[PDB]
């Protein structure tokens, strides 16, 4: 019988939640495992396996301590790293990539400014706070 | 001072920052104003971003009326430590040196509320309150200053 | 034993006790003359120490 | 019983009853606003009994257990000025002024202590 | 049970006035 | 009292006022 003890320390769980968790859990694993029961199984050189936005080539250069078609390759490549290998890009219409691209760096550049005083005046900030 | 002259090697004397602090404070206590400044300047040369006790330097430099050195020291001290009461007391000493003193009183009381156990801030408050031509506030502040340090 | 006595003396200092704090600080300093905070506490409390005796022996 | 006998100007039995109260509570619970009151009332009785050493001892004990107390510091200043321990008297009196700047008697006590110290 | 806060003894002004006076004649003696 | 001002004025200022009666250092 399906085990539900760890999902709630209360030894009894009403049957609605039993299938609610069971059907929830299986597809959650099915998403991770496929791009069955939980209790039967949980399983399944540079050490670093993955970094968000890092491809296999970028991992290799780390181990070494380091026109329309071409820009479309850069168009998709830019969104590959930022969207963490999202599969919806290939379904996007080509002219819909352009406006999302321009908003990417424009939003990105704003981060650079954010990420980057006379004696009498700058003493007040500590007094008032 | 005689022990410094005799029992202290010169190389240790002129390189030790703590010895510089001690000799400067000592020569202040003998009211030797010229002697202390040229060693406190060496102290600042060795390290500018040190707070420890610039209360003595602020008291001296108010007497010497060197506004620019006080401005530079207050800037550096507060930019390093904002919460150290010594920085705020130096700032208030500078403000009293300038002219206005009510904001100096406010700065001093803020310095005290950083550390309630800093007697010299209290006594600087009390001495300043004489410049206000007010005695009752000055008297209470003097008593509260002497409370913190029994031997002052 | 060098640090325990000086810590206890510091506790007495925080409790405003002086005499027994002074004696415990002196004992801590006598255990090791390099401690240099027992001496500072004793100087701040105006106690008397036989520096020549403790430092030489 | 100790407090009422003290108020009745009959200190000797108040002293013994407060001593009994202290010895009953001596072994347990030094905290919890009970030993504090016991020791404070006992010190007041001793200071009114004109015996000062044990009163100073108990006042020191309660000051250890509670430092935020202007009345305690005023009482220590009183006891120390009763004796010739002027330095402790002025220290505790300045502590009391720090605890409460606007104290009526403490100003006169400080003036008298300073005058006596200077004349000494 | 709600135990009442025990009553505490106060240092009266009359006794301290008497003591400071006695000290005044004490220093006036010699 | 300030009952009238210059050139038939209405209100009146008072820039300064003071009262007088009869009767090196360490930091």
């Amino acid at each position: 019988q399906y085990d539900y003890s760890p999902f709630c320390e209360r030894n009894t769980l009403r049957e609605s939640r039993i299938d609610s968790f069971l059907k929830a859990e299986r597809a959650a694993h099915c998403l991770v495992f496929h791009k069955y029961r939980p209790d039967i199984d949980i399983m399944c050189s540079m050490l670093l396996e993955s970094v968000p936005g890092c491809n296999k080539e970028d991992l290799e250069r780390l181990s070494r301590r380091e026109r329309l078609d071409d820009i479309i390759n850069h168009e998709t490549n830019a969104l590959k790293s930022f969207w963490n290998d999202s599969g919806l890009v290939n379904s996007l219409q080509s002219h819909h990539l352009h406006e999302e691209y321009l908003l990417l760096q424009e939003e990105l550049k704003n981060v650079y400014k954010i990420k980057c005083e006379s004696l009498r005046d700058k003493c007040r900030r500590h007094y008032s706070n | 001072i005689r022990l410094f002259e005799s029992q202290i090697p010169s190389h240790i004397k002129d390189t030790m920052p703590w010895c510089l602090v001690q000799l400067g404070k000592l020569h202040f206590e003998i009211i030797n104003y010229d002697m202390s400044l040229k060693y406190f300047n060496r102290l600042k040369d060795l390290q500018p971003a040190r707070v420890k006790d610039m209360e003595i330097f602020s008291t001296l430099l108010w007497h010497l009326h060197d506004k620019v050195k006080s401005s530079n020291l207050a800037n550096g001290l507060m930019d390093t430590m904002p919460n150290k009461p010594e920085t705020w007391c130096c700032i208030g000493n500078l403000l009293s040196l300038q002219k206005d003193h009510d904001a100096a009183i406010k700065a001093f009381e803020k310095a005290t509320q950083l550390d309630p156990n800093f007697a010299y801030a209290y006594t600087l408050q009390g001495h300043e309150h004489s410049s206000n031509d007010s005695s009752d506030s000055a008297k209470t502040c003097y008593r509260k200053a002497l409370a913190c340090d029994p031997q002052h | 034993l060098a640090t325990l006595n000086c810590l206890l003396g510091n506790l007495y200092m925080k409790l405003d006790h002086s005499k027994e704090g002074a004696f415990y600080h002196s004992e801590a300093l006598a255990i090791n003359p390099y401690l240099w905070e027992s001496y500072e506490a004793i100087c701040k409390m105006r106690a008397t120490v036989d520096l020549k005796r403790v430092f030489f022996d | 019983m100790g407090v009422m006998y003290f108020k009745k100007n009959e200190f000797v039995k108040a002293k013994k009853y407060l001593k009994k109260a202290l010895e009953v509570v001596k072994d347990l619970d030094p905290s919890s606003r009970t030993t504090i009151s016991i020791q404070l009332n006992l010190g007041h009785t001793y200071r009114k009994l004109n015996e000062n050493e044990i009163a100073i001892k108990c006042f020191r004990c309660v000051l250890e257990k509670n430092d935020k107390n202007s009345e305690i510091h005023c009482s220590l200043g009183y006891l120390y000025l009763k004796t010739k321990k002027l330095q402790k008297a002025i220290d505790h009196l300045h502590k009391s002024l720090y605890l409460k700047p606007n104290n009526s008697s403490a100003t006169a006590l400080l003036k008298n202590a300073l005058e006596l110290n200077v004349t000494l | 049970m709600i135990r009442r806060a025990p009553t505490t003894l106060q240092l009266s002004h009359d006794d301290v006035t008497s003591l400071i006076d006695d000290l005044n004649e004490q220093k006036l003696k010699q | 009292l300030f009952p009238v001002n210059h050139e038939n004025g209405k209100d009146t200022h008072l820039r300064g006022i003071r009262l007088y009666v009869p009767s090196a250092i360490l930091r």
